[PDB]
Parts: C-alpha cells; structure tokens; sequence
C-alpha cells in the first residue's frame, strides 16, 4: 500500500473511532440525566392509565 | 393546610318533614309527581357541585315544597291517606302490594280533590332535564394544574452512527 493510502485510511479510522468514543461518553451522560430527571423517552416506568377512570354519575354525589 | 368552612346553625334551620317512613312511602309516587322541579334542581345541584354546602338553599326548597305537599294532603284527604299509610305501616317490609284498596281510596280522593295522576310503572325512574340559572362549575374537584406531558418522538429515524458502538463491533 502507498503511504498516502495508509495515511488517509488511518485518518478515516481515527475519525470513526473518535466519533464513537465521544458518542459513548454522551450516551453515559444522557442515561445519567434521564435516570435522574425522568423527562426523556428512557426510564419511563409506567403509571396508571387515566382512561380506566369511570367518569359517570355515581350512586352518591360526593365524589 | 386550610380551615374547612362550615355554615352556621341558622343557615341549617328549616322546618323539617317530621313524618314517618311509611308516611313518606305512602305518598311517594304523588310526591315524585308533584314535587318534581325543586327536587330535581336540588339533585342536579348536588351531583354537579359535589358539595352539600353549595346545596343548602335548593335543599330548603325541597323542604319548602315537601311540606306544602303534605299540607295540601292534610287540607283535603287526611282520612284516606291516614287509612293508607297505616296499612303501609303495618308491614315489616312495607309492601305496596298488601295495601291496594287503601291506595285506591287515596288515589281516588287525590284525583278528585286535587287532580293528581299517580305516576305509572317506569316514570319516576326517568332521566329528566332541569333548567336552572346557576352556572356550571368549571372545576368541581378543585383540581390544580396537571403536570406537563413528556415530549413525544418526532423526526425521521436515521441509522445508528457507526452501529452498536460496543467496544469493537463496527456494526
Ligand atoms: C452488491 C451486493 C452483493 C455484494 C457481495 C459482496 C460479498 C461477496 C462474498 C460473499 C461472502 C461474504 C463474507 C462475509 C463478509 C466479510 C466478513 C469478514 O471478513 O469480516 C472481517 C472481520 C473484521 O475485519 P474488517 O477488516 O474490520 O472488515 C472487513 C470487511 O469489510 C467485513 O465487513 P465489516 O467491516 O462490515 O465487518 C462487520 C463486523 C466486523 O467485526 C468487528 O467489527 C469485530 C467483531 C468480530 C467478532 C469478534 C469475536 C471474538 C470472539 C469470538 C471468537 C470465536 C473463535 C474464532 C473462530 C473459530 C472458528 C469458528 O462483523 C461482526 O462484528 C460480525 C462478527 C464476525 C463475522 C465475520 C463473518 C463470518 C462468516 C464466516 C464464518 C466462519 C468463521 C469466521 C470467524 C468467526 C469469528 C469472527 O474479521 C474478523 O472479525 C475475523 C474473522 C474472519 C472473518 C470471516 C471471513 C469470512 C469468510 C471465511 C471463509 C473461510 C472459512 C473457513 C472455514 C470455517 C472456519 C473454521
């Protein structure tokens, strides 16, 4: 292989791996903040569906 | 928290319908016939406000219209009504079915002297509409502001940037 080929192939490898390492650190920080705050699409533990509530008039008024 | 507000004892004084349950049960069909409007304004206010403190005055109208219901019995047909609720009052389950001739005497004297038609089978269980002037409660549960929902997903789905990014797996 030419020194140009090895050199530029090395630069492409280094770009891909630096992007992956920065993305791994960002993945760690995103998971930390989403577990802390719960305002993202991850760690959305379920609550009760409010469509299960009967909103009809009941037998007694005070409810 | 706060102090729960309660009305005074003068706000709760009304002339009570001081008659027995067999007396109420004897005249109950003509009561539901003739005392329709204030009773239904009260029960509409009672299921809508969900608060009896906001339903006192309408309730007083109930206790205003019930007494005038019984005075109008007492002025005209006291004896057939008395003969009827006594027979209702004998039964331990208070059967209407044991008391049909006294019911017929009371209904005859009421239709003659007051023009009242007894409700049929299926009438007093109707859902009727009520025209009141009081406004609709905009928050009957006194609920505070609901929390804002989480942001939904938008944007077109792109591939994963250089795959799994799991240690050395390039896909
Ligand atoms: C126009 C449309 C049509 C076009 C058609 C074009 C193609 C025509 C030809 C069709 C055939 C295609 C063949 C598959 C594509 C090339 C695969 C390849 O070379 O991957 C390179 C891959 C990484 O090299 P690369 O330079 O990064 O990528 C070059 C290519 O672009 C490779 O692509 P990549 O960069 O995208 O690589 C992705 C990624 C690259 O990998 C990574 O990023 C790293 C992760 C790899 C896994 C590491 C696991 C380590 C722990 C387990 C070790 C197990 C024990 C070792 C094996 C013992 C025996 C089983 O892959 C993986 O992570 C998947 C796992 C590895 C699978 C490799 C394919 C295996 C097929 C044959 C299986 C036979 C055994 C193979 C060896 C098994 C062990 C791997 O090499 C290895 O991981 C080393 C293993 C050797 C590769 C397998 C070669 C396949 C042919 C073997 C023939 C001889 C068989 C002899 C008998 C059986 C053995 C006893």
């Amino acid at each position: 292989d030419a020194p140009e080929k090895n050199y530029e192939r090395t630069m492409a490898i280094l770009q891909i791996e630096s992007e992956k390492a920065e993305l791994r650190l960002k993945e760690l920080e995103v998971r930390r903040l989403m577990r802390a705050k719960g305002d993202g699409p991850w760690f959305q533990y379920p609550t009760i569906d409010k469509a299960l509530i009967d909103h009809s008039p009941k037998a007694t008024p005070d409810n | 928290p706060g102090i729960v507000e309660l009305p005074s004892l003068e706000d709760l004084k009304v002339q009570e319908v001081k008659v027995s349950s067999s007396v109420l049960k004897a005249a109950a069909h003509h009561y539901g016939a003739q005392c329709d409007k204030p009773n239904k304004e009260f029960m509409l206010c009672r299921w809508e406000e969900k608060d009896p403190r906001r339903c006192l005055e309408e309730g007083k109208l109930v206790n205003q219209c019930a007494l005038e219901f019984f005075r109008q019995i007492k002025r005209h047909c006291a004896e057939p009504f008395t003969e009827y609720w006594t027979c209702i009052d004998y039964s331990g389950l208070q059967l209407f079915r044991r008391c049909r001739k006294e019911q017929a005497q009371f209904d005859k004297c009421v239709l003659d002297k007051l023009g009242w038609v007894r409700p049929d089978l299926g009438e007093l269980s109707k859902v009727t509409k009520v025209k009141t002037d009081r406004p609709l409660p905009e928050n009957p549960y006194h609920s505070r502001a609901r929390p804002e929902p989480n942001p939904e997903v938008e944007g077109d789905l792109k591939p994963a940037r250089h795959g799994s990014r799991l240690f050395f797996w390039t896909m």
